[PDB]
RNA sequence: GUGGAAGUCUGUUAGAGUUGGUGUCCUACAAUACCCUCUCGUGAUCUAUGUGUAGGGGUGAAAGGCCCAUCGAGUCCGGCA
RNA sequence: GUCGGGUGAGAACCCCGACGGCCUAAUGGAUAAGGGUUCCUCAGCACUGCUGAUCAGCUGAGGGUUAGCCGGUCCUAAGUCAUACCGCAACUCGACUAUGACGAAAUGGGAAACGGGUUAAUAUUCCCGUGCCACUAUGCAGUGAAAGUUGACGCCCUGGGGUCGAUCACGCUGGGCAUCGCCCAGUCGAACCGUCCAACUCCGUGGAAGCCGUAAUGGCAGGAAGCGGACGAACGGCGGCAUAGGGAAACGUGAUUCAACCUGGGGCCCAUGAAAAGACGAGCAUAGUGUCCGUACCGAGAACCGACACAGGUGUCCAUGGCGGCGAAAGCCAAGGCCUGUCGGGAGCAACCAACGUUAGGGAAUUCGGCAAGUUAGUCCCGUACCUUCGGAAGAAGGGAUGCCUGCUCCGGAACGGAGCAGGUCGCAGUGACUCGGAAGCUCGGACUGUCUAGUAACAACAUAGGUGACCGCAAAUCCGCAAGGACUCGUACGGUCACUGAAUCCUGCCCAGUGCAGGUAUCUGAACACCUCGUACAAGAGGACGAAGGACCUGUCAACGGCGGGGGUCUUAAGGUAGCGUAGUACCUUGCCGCAUCAGUAGCGGCUUGCAUGAAUGGAUUAACCAGAGCUUCACUGUCCCAACGUUGGGCCCGGUGAACUGUACAUUCCAGUGCGGAGUCUGGAGACACCCAGGGGGAAGCAAAGACCCUAUGGAGCUUUACUGCAGGCUGUCGCUGAGGACUCUCACUCCGGGAGGAGGACACCGAUAGCCGGGCA
RNA sequence: AGCCUGCUUGAUGCGGGCAAUUGAUGACAGAAAAGCUACCCUAGGGAUAACAGAGUCGUCACUCGCAAGAGCACAUAUCGACCGAGUGGCUUGCUACCUCGAUGUCGGUUCCCUCCAUCCUGCCCGUGCAGAAGCGGGCAAGGGUGAGGUUGUUCGCCUAUUA
RNA sequence: ACGACCGUAUAGUACGAGAGGAACUACGGUUGGUGGCCACUGGUGUACCGGUUGUUCGAGAGAGCACGUGCCGGGUAGCCA
């Protein structure tokens, strides 16, 4: 069975859902952690100085 | 091991059949004096007379090793 | 290189891990205040997942339900004891310094009150034969002449489901369920089979191991394969 | 005669797979498809959902196979002009 | 699809009828995920739709999803998280141990609902009728109440009970057909309440020494059959429910085979087939409460994923509709669905292509190769070789039969079940279509089933049982983590870890020199601390003494890495190739030589064999069975071939509509020669050449597609190896700290382990921190 | 061998320096340094190889000159050494001129044109030409040159046909 | 747009001891190649006519479906070798 086109039936699972609280839709609902602000993770929000230059 | 058919060669099914000739040939019950214990299980016999459950070797009710216990 | 199957093994993921949650009883020896009035009767006989050999449930006296390590020849109804002043007969539990020498022992503590940890598989058995105030000597299922405190409990007679490796497995069919009740990965893939990228035996146009099979003792993981500081090996001489 | 064992046999039962045609297609119906043939089909079987193992690490009946069209070291952004 | 008709400005494709078709495990019915309004109505056609459109999953506007008894909710599963504790420089990081919570919507467990009616769209939710469950309140009863039972369970074979469905018989109601007398539909009616009870188990009676019983196993003086009794089943029977409901009407009765559902008997395990909440146990009346969330629609050749209205992918139940037949097979047909696997019109419709039918004679001559196609075929009877692990080989091979009609026999309770007989009779052909093996032999490989390169490799490769070696007594061996800690392990040598070989059978020789591992070791070598000497008012530093592991040295070990030649009638370097097998999937010479077979055989098989360069678990030899594995031969068969022809369907060609992409320095009607960076439509010389268009097969444009992947170059990259260079983990070992009392020794108080505790074992060791020497492609 | 100098200062220790000799880098105008990749990746090169083209022509094929020799005698019916002179561009080698932002392999097949150094057929000459069948040579490219067994083979070996 | 061969008569002759054994010329045929044609033989012929299996239309009659003929037998025109 090749993986692309006819292994891309078999994709009906939920993973990804709008997060309580940042609002994306990042909130995994298999691991109860969001992806995009770490709600579930971390109190603090998820945030990294590689989202940006480095001088910026 | 007539189950097996042409396969397997003779020795493994030479035994399975030894093995399982013994296993299955009625076992004088410890309890009462009937040959009628029969294998449940891994180690496990029964007599159907008496209802008699209990443990032994895994093929046959008694083993060598076992037998010698009662001795000294 | 990658990580060989032998470091993988460690992480304790689920593939190499033992059916736990599917086992039954830790067969430990009951805990007695003193006095050896403990006596129970052998209620059932039942399968032991883990051993692949029986174990019997026993109701003692005090209203404690609890699964045995079986030796061969009980049954149910039988009543065992578990005490200094057990009776001498199979099934029953007591200190080495109470068994009389010469008897087959099973389920021997290495320190007493661990509840027992030598000669438990199938129809192995101990061997007492020597007394002493300060020391028992027990003769091991692989020969070694061991010396105990005479304090240590055990079981007379042998374990249950002697000669269980007696039969062969005839077909891969029969190894694969009984490898499902146990914390072993298999079937396995030799060595030399694999790529240099995941074995030191790995590689070659041709099969064969690399360098000579015999690793030494400081060897670290991921090299020690093969045969493990070997005193010796073949059949000759 | 009874019995009904088997990693047993036949089988497009369901289901799983894919030997050959080096057929059709090859700005395709399709970034792995179509048809016929062919193999397996009570078992180391097939299958759904849930769950676990994470990047020099997993997973691997071992093909350097697989880890979201990506693998002799994934992906994203950063180092970086 | 076609003919009529309807609507409309407009109709091949929007709707009605008729006629003709398509789908039957699906193209029908209900749903899970996922989608998210796609659902219903009205009004529309700029957008979307493979053409058109009045249609629509499109546009605009409105509307639609109603629950004590269907899910959620509750329980716990693999497992997840939070808090505490501990670690970490630290944390959003990390393992254990506690506590708590989380974790199952078809498809785990689980208190309780059925029938009908109704809407454009909901419906076990609304309405009508009837029923049930839980909690609480009141009242009567009750002192019982928690032991136990249930929830609650694997795989294979099978008996019995039994409903729906299907079928058979006869009656009634309605329809169809119109030479007969036939053919189709219906003939209804729930949950619930009550009642009945086979099997299993047990009791009394009884008294079998051979009887009782089964599909089979089996049962009994430790008490069989028989008899009587206790307990005891269905989603089943029976009565109510029901002068409920439903039907135009009749509004049946029996039977067989019996899915569901209930209940038993047998067999298998080196495999043992969840848990918890809850229920029962534990009465009845009346009343009150039963909130919260989900509920439309699609569920796919247009509502999901694949950029698409994608020939792909995508779970569950309907597995009992009729004929057929072994059948959930083919083929045909109902119920139900559809003509949307959605562009049409025209040409006897050419060449050419895709699928395909038929081909005389020859019959594999074709080709690397029988690739492709074909041949055979179902069932019964007869019959069946070599070889063999005695299972098999085997459906070996080979031979014969096969329909219909009339009347019968046998088995069985019977079937609308099966096995046969006699007579009659039709065809070229009776498994008449469909369904449906071609067969045989030799050789190589792997024992077998099994695994694999998702997307060029299915194999001889991987696995496997079997064989073997190695480590370890558990405070272990092996392995993960920086640590706290962890896997193995609810495990304990009949264990499990690390490796090799790869079923069975006959076997498995010689070598320990090198390398590896291990043991030993007088002597030699061997670091740091402390110590001693010199040096320095101290220190740097130089030297000495002592000496751990390790090495030198000795020994053991090849089913440990590997080796088993040249020369002569020993030498390198330990031994010098044994049983076997051999021109090998290993043999360069090589198409070796001889033979078989063919008209002819670099092939194949048998023999020989000096083997360029076979050989014993780097396993050797051999081998029944198995195989989409490699090679060879024979019989049969055939358009593979001689050598091609005719035909069928869809394209192609013409017409309406829709309508891309690849590619393009320029010029360009070329051809022959030559020349040129030596491979020119374009330069030179000649020749030829009126322009444009249609169809064609592809000679050229060193055609188009991809900054060649081959080769080389770069003080390029990466993966891999090792006795390359340099380092880093890890293991061993000494030393210092923890660390105490009296080159060998005792003790107990720290510290460690075992124990519920008392206490026991060990003990200044071990663990841990620091450092030193050795090993160290495990890693950079 | 002598001298200069070391962080407030003196002494001592132990350092730092001026001049020069000796110790090695042999890849010798001086890095401390092993391999595999067909799992491969990038940059580029026709600056450099493999196919093919092109040049060459030793090799290869064919020819000619001379003609020793033998051919029972007789060089020249026929065979024909040595040595010498050439033609071709089918083999092979050499070169590196063309192409690495791509000129797809061998063999086969199918289909078309051509060359002659002619195998057959037509016409001839000689003969060690009686005839018949041959052997050798000349003109000549109109037509023909087929089917099969092993091997992927080209080649070649083999079979039966054949002008 | 024709190439080539075999055979008969010549002739058992010329030649030659014999064995063996021609030619000119005239004829008949075969083969390869070429162009055309279908009375004859052969193929096709899903025009057509018949037989017959399963199933559906109640039987009969007459039909549909079974891949573009269910299968089998015969086959006109045309096209062909
Ligand atoms: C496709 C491609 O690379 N195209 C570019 C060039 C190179 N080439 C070629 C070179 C060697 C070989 N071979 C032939 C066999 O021996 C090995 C080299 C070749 F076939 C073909 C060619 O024609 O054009
Ligand atoms: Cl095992
Ligand atoms: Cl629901
Ligand atoms: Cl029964
Ligand atoms: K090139
Ligand atoms: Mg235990
Ligand atoms: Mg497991
Ligand atoms: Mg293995
Ligand atoms: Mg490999
Ligand atoms: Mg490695
Ligand atoms: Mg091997
Ligand atoms: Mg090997
Ligand atoms: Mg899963
Ligand atoms: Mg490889
Ligand atoms: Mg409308
Ligand atoms: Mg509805
Ligand atoms: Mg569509
Ligand atoms: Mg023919
Ligand atoms: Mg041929
Ligand atoms: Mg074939
Ligand atoms: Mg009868
Ligand atoms: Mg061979
Ligand atoms: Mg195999
Ligand atoms: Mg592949
Ligand atoms: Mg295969
Ligand atoms: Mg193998
Ligand atoms: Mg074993
Ligand atoms: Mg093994
Ligand atoms: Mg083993
Ligand atoms: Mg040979
Ligand atoms: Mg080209
Ligand atoms: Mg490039
Ligand atoms: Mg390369
Ligand atoms: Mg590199
Ligand atoms: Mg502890
Ligand atoms: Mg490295
Ligand atoms: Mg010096
Ligand atoms: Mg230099
Ligand atoms: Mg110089
Ligand atoms: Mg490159
Ligand atoms: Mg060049
Ligand atoms: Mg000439
Ligand atoms: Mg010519
Ligand atoms: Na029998
Ligand atoms: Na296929
Ligand atoms: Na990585
Ligand atoms: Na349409
Ligand atoms: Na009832
Ligand atoms: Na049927
Ligand atoms: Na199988
Ligand atoms: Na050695
Ligand atoms: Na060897
Ligand atoms: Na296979
Ligand atoms: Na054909
Ligand atoms: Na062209
Ligand atoms: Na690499
Ligand atoms: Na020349
Ligand atoms: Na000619
Ligand atoms: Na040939
Ligand atoms: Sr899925
Ligand atoms: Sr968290
Ligand atoms: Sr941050
Ligand atoms: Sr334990
Ligand atoms: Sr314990
Ligand atoms: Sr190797
Ligand atoms: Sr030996
Ligand atoms: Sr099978
Ligand atoms: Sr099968
Ligand atoms: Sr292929
Ligand atoms: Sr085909
Ligand atoms: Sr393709
Ligand atoms: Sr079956
Ligand atoms: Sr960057
Ligand atoms: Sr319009
Ligand atoms: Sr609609
Ligand atoms: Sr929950
Ligand atoms: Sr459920
Ligand atoms: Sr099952
Ligand atoms: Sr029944
Ligand atoms: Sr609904
Ligand atoms: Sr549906
Ligand atoms: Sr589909
Ligand atoms: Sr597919
Ligand atoms: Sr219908
Ligand atoms: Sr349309
Ligand atoms: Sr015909
Ligand atoms: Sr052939
Ligand atoms: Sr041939
Ligand atoms: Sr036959
Ligand atoms: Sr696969
Ligand atoms: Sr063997
Ligand atoms: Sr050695
Ligand atoms: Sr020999
Ligand atoms: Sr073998
Ligand atoms: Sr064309
Ligand atoms: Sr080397
Ligand atoms: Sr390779
Ligand atoms: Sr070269
Ligand atoms: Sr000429
Ligand atoms: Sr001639
Ligand atoms: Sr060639
Ligand atoms: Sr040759
Ligand atoms: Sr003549
Ligand atoms: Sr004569
Ligand atoms: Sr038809
Ligand atoms: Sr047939």
């Amino acid at each position: 069975t090749g993986a692309g086109t006819p292994s891309q039936g078999k994709k009906n699972t939920t993973t990804h859902t709008k997060c309580r609280r940042c609002g994306e839709k990042s909130y995994h609902t298999k691991k109860k952690v969001c992806s995009s602000c770490g709600f579930g993770k971390s109190a603090k929000r998820r945030d990294y100085e590689w989202q940006s230059k480095a001088g910026e | 091991s007539g189950r097996f058919g042409a396969r397997y060669g003779r020795v493994s099914r030479r035994r399975v059949a030894e093995i399982e000739s013994e296993m299955n040939e009625d076992h004088a019950c410890p309890n009462c004096g009937e040959d009628r214990v029969d294998r449940q299980g891994t180690g496990i016999w029964q007599c159907s007379y008496c209802d008699y459950k209990f443990t032994g070797g895994s093929y046959k009710p008694e083993t060598p090793g076992g037998k010698t216990v009662r001795r000294s | 290189g990658r990580r060989i199957q032998g470091q993988r093994r460690g992480r304790g993921t689920s593939t190499f891990r033992a059916p736990s949650h599917r086992y039954k009883a830790d067969l430990e020896h009951r805990k007695v205040e003193d006095g050896d009035v403990i006596a129970g009767t052998v209620v059932d006989i039942e399968h032991d997942p883990a051993r692949s050999a029986p174990v019997a449930a026993v109701e003692f006296e005090d209203g404690d339900r609890r699964l045995i390590l079986a030796p061969e020849g009980v049954g149910v109804g039988d009543e065992l004891q578990v005490g200094v002043s057990a009776e001498i007969a199979p099934g029953n539990t007591l200190p080495l310094a109470e068994i009389p020498e010469g008897v087959p022992v099973c389920n021997v503590e290495s320190s007493p009150g661990d509840g027992g940890k030598f000669a438990r598989a199938s129809g192995v058995n101990a061997q007492l034969l020597t007394h002493d105030r300060n020391v028992a000597v027990v003769k091991l299922p692989s020969g070694e002449m061991k010396r105990l405190d005479p304090q240590c409990r055990a079981t007379i007679g042998v374990v249950a489901g002697g000669g269980r490796t007696d039969k062969p497995f005839v077909k891969a069919g029969n190894k694969h369920h009984k490898m499902k009740a146990r914390g072993t990965k298999w079937p396995n893939v030799r060595g030399v089979a694999m790529n240099a990228v995941d074995h030191p035996f790995g590689g070659g146009g041709r099969q064969h191991p690399g360098k000579p099979k015999s690793i030494s003792r400081n060897a670290p993981p991921g090299r020690k394969v093969g045969d493990i500081a070997s005193k010796r090996t073949g059949r000759g001489g």
